[PDB]
Protein backbone atom coordinates (compact mmCIF):
# COMPACT_ATOMS: atom_id res chain seq x y z
CA UNK A 1 0.00 0.00 0.00
CA UNK A 2 1.39 3.22 0.62
CA UNK A 3 4.60 3.89 2.72
CA UNK A 4 8.11 6.06 2.38
CA UNK A 5 11.17 3.93 1.02
CA UNK A 6 12.82 4.32 4.44
CA UNK A 7 9.54 3.05 6.49
CA UNK A 8 9.44 -0.13 8.28
CA UNK A 9 6.18 -1.37 6.10
CA UNK A 10 9.01 -0.94 3.07
CA UNK A 11 10.68 -3.86 4.12
CA UNK A 12 8.24 -6.47 3.99
CA UNK A 13 5.48 -7.76 1.29
CA UNK A 14 4.42 -4.21 0.52
CA UNK B 1 -5.14 -29.25 20.51
CA UNK B 2 -2.45 -26.38 19.29
CA UNK B 3 -0.26 -24.70 21.38
CA UNK B 4 -0.54 -21.76 19.22
CA UNK B 5 -3.89 -21.88 19.29
CA UNK B 6 -4.07 -18.50 21.85
CA UNK B 7 -2.17 -16.84 19.87
CA UNK B 8 -3.89 -17.12 16.75
CA UNK B 9 -7.33 -16.67 18.40
CA UNK B 10 -5.62 -13.15 19.90
CA UNK B 11 -4.47 -12.31 16.32
CA UNK B 12 -8.30 -13.40 14.98
CA UNK B 13 -9.54 -11.27 17.62
CA UNK B 14 -7.43 -8.25 16.64
CA UNK B 15 -8.76 -8.99 13.04
CA UNK B 16 -12.27 -8.44 14.11
CA UNK B 17 -11.59 -5.20 15.00
CA UNK B 18 -11.34 -3.87 11.60
CA UNK B 19 -15.06 -3.83 11.34
CA UNK B 20 -16.16 -1.54 13.98
CA UNK B 21 -13.24 0.71 12.22
CA UNK B 22 -14.02 0.46 8.87
CA UNK B 23 -17.78 1.52 9.80
CA UNK B 24 -16.58 4.71 11.78
CA UNK B 25 -14.15 5.65 8.51
CA UNK B 26 -16.97 5.50 6.53
CA UNK B 27 -19.52 7.34 8.39
CA UNK B 28 -16.55 10.22 9.23
CA UNK B 29 -15.22 10.34 5.24
CA UNK B 30 -11.51 9.33 6.80
CA UNK B 31 -9.13 7.42 4.63
CA UNK B 32 -8.55 3.72 5.10
CA UNK B 33 -4.57 3.91 4.54
CA UNK B 34 -2.71 5.70 6.95
CA UNK B 35 1.19 5.07 6.45
CA UNK B 36 2.35 7.43 9.04
CA UNK B 37 -0.05 5.82 11.39
CA UNK B 38 1.28 2.24 10.57
CA UNK B 39 4.57 3.22 11.19
CA UNK B 40 4.26 4.74 14.32
CA UNK B 41 2.91 1.32 15.42
CA UNK B 42 5.15 -0.73 14.08
CA UNK B 43 7.99 1.13 15.85
CA UNK B 44 5.97 0.74 18.85
CA UNK B 45 6.17 -2.49 18.53
CA UNK B 46 9.91 -3.01 18.08
CA UNK B 47 10.08 -1.32 20.60
CA UNK B 48 8.14 -3.24 23.18
CA UNK B 49 9.43 -6.62 21.68
CA UNK B 50 13.07 -5.20 22.46
CA UNK B 51 12.11 -4.12 26.21
CA UNK B 52 11.44 -8.08 26.63
CA UNK B 53 14.34 -9.47 24.80
CA UNK B 54 12.59 -10.52 21.80
CA UNK B 55 13.99 -9.81 18.25
CA UNK B 56 12.17 -7.02 17.20
CA UNK B 57 12.18 -7.33 13.01
CA UNK B 58 10.79 -10.72 13.54
CA UNK B 59 8.27 -8.58 15.66
CA UNK B 60 7.28 -5.90 13.30
CA UNK B 61 7.29 -8.59 10.63
CA UNK B 62 4.54 -10.38 12.54
CA UNK B 63 2.73 -7.27 12.91
CA UNK B 64 2.81 -5.71 9.57
CA UNK B 65 1.57 -9.06 8.21
CA UNK B 66 -1.67 -8.74 10.78
CA UNK B 67 -1.95 -4.92 9.67
CA UNK B 68 -2.27 -5.53 5.84
CA UNK B 69 -4.38 -8.14 7.13
CA UNK B 70 -6.80 -6.06 9.25
CA UNK B 71 -6.58 -3.27 6.13
CA UNK B 72 -7.57 -6.03 3.94
CA UNK B 73 -10.89 -6.54 6.03
CA UNK B 74 -11.41 -2.88 5.76
CA UNK B 75 -11.04 -2.33 1.83
CA UNK B 76 -13.44 -5.55 1.35
CA UNK B 77 -16.14 -3.55 3.22
CA UNK B 78 -15.76 -0.31 1.85
CA UNK B 79 -16.26 -2.69 -1.76
CA UNK B 80 -19.31 -3.76 -0.73
CA UNK B 81 -20.52 -0.47 0.90
CA UNK B 82 -19.57 1.14 -2.25
CA UNK B 83 -22.17 -1.41 -4.09
CA UNK B 84 -24.60 -0.35 -1.73
CA UNK B 85 -24.05 2.41 0.65
CA UNK B 86 -27.13 1.68 2.90
CA UNK B 87 -25.93 -1.45 4.31
CA UNK B 88 -22.60 0.37 5.72
CA UNK B 89 -23.72 -0.45 9.46
CA UNK B 90 -24.20 1.58 12.32
CA UNK B 91 -20.52 2.65 13.95
CA UNK B 92 -19.41 2.62 17.04
CA UNK B 93 -19.71 6.29 18.54
CA UNK B 94 -15.53 6.49 18.99
CA UNK B 95 -12.64 4.95 18.37
CA UNK B 96 -11.56 4.38 21.93
CA UNK B 97 -12.63 1.40 22.50
CA UNK B 98 -11.14 0.34 19.81
CA UNK B 99 -7.69 1.49 20.13
CA UNK B 100 -7.91 -0.23 24.21
CA UNK B 101 -8.55 -3.40 22.40
CA UNK B 102 -5.80 -3.06 19.73
CA UNK B 103 -3.62 -2.71 22.74
CA UNK B 104 -4.55 -5.34 24.80
CA UNK B 105 -4.05 -7.78 21.87
CA UNK B 106 -0.88 -6.56 20.82
CA UNK B 107 0.39 -6.98 24.24
CA UNK B 108 -1.26 -10.84 24.44
CA UNK B 109 -0.14 -11.39 20.73
CA UNK B 110 3.20 -10.96 21.88
CA UNK B 111 3.19 -12.30 25.14
CA UNK B 112 2.45 -15.97 23.76
CA UNK B 113 5.08 -15.23 20.92
CA UNK B 114 7.65 -15.42 23.59
CA UNK B 115 6.11 -18.09 25.18
CA UNK B 116 5.97 -19.97 22.96
CA UNK B 117 9.11 -19.05 20.74
CA UNK B 118 10.68 -22.17 20.76
CA UNK B 119 8.38 -23.79 18.90
CA UNK B 120 7.63 -20.82 16.48
CA UNK B 121 11.27 -21.75 15.26
CA UNK B 122 10.95 -25.09 15.48
CA UNK B 123 10.10 -27.66 12.98
CA UNK B 124 6.63 -28.79 13.59
CA UNK B 125 5.53 -24.56 14.05
CA UNK B 126 4.10 -24.64 10.23
CA UNK B 127 2.21 -27.88 11.56
CA UNK B 128 1.31 -26.21 14.45
CA UNK B 129 -0.32 -23.22 13.20
CA UNK B 130 -2.31 -25.33 10.56
CA UNK B 131 -3.81 -27.31 13.28
CA UNK B 132 -4.38 -23.77 14.94
CA UNK B 133 -5.99 -22.23 12.34
CA UNK B 134 -8.30 -24.38 11.80
CA UNK B 135 -9.88 -24.61 15.21
CA UNK B 136 -9.59 -20.60 15.62
CA UNK B 137 -11.40 -21.08 11.85
CA UNK B 138 -13.93 -23.06 14.00
CA UNK B 139 -14.19 -21.55 17.39
CA UNK B 140 -14.49 -17.56 15.85
CA UNK B 141 -16.68 -18.83 13.08
CA UNK B 142 -14.74 -17.02 10.67
CA UNK B 143 -16.04 -16.78 6.91
CA UNK B 144 -13.60 -16.40 3.89
CA UNK B 145 -12.83 -13.36 4.15
CA UNK B 146 -11.43 -13.60 7.59
CA UNK B 147 -10.20 -17.15 6.53
CA UNK B 148 -7.64 -15.17 4.17
CA UNK B 149 -7.00 -12.50 6.28
CA UNK B 150 -6.00 -15.04 9.38
CA UNK B 151 -3.62 -16.96 6.64
CA UNK B 152 -1.92 -13.42 5.85
CA UNK B 153 -1.66 -12.14 9.60
CA UNK B 154 -0.32 -15.57 10.30
CA UNK B 155 2.32 -15.74 7.16
CA UNK B 156 5.63 -15.28 9.03
CA UNK B 157 5.13 -16.89 12.54
CA UNK B 158 7.12 -19.93 11.34
CA UNK B 159 10.58 -17.25 11.00
CA UNK B 160 11.20 -17.10 14.18
CA UNK B 161 15.25 -18.07 15.03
Amino acid sequence: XQFEQWHIRGRYAC
Amino acid sequence: TSQLAELVDAAAERLEVADPVAAFKWRAQLPIEDSGRVEQQLAKLGEDARSQHIDPDYVTRVFDDQIRATEAIEYSRFSDWKLNPASAPPEPPDLSASRSAIDSLNNRMLSQIWSHWSLLSAPSCAAQLDRAKRDIVRSRHLDSLYQRALTTATQSYCQAL
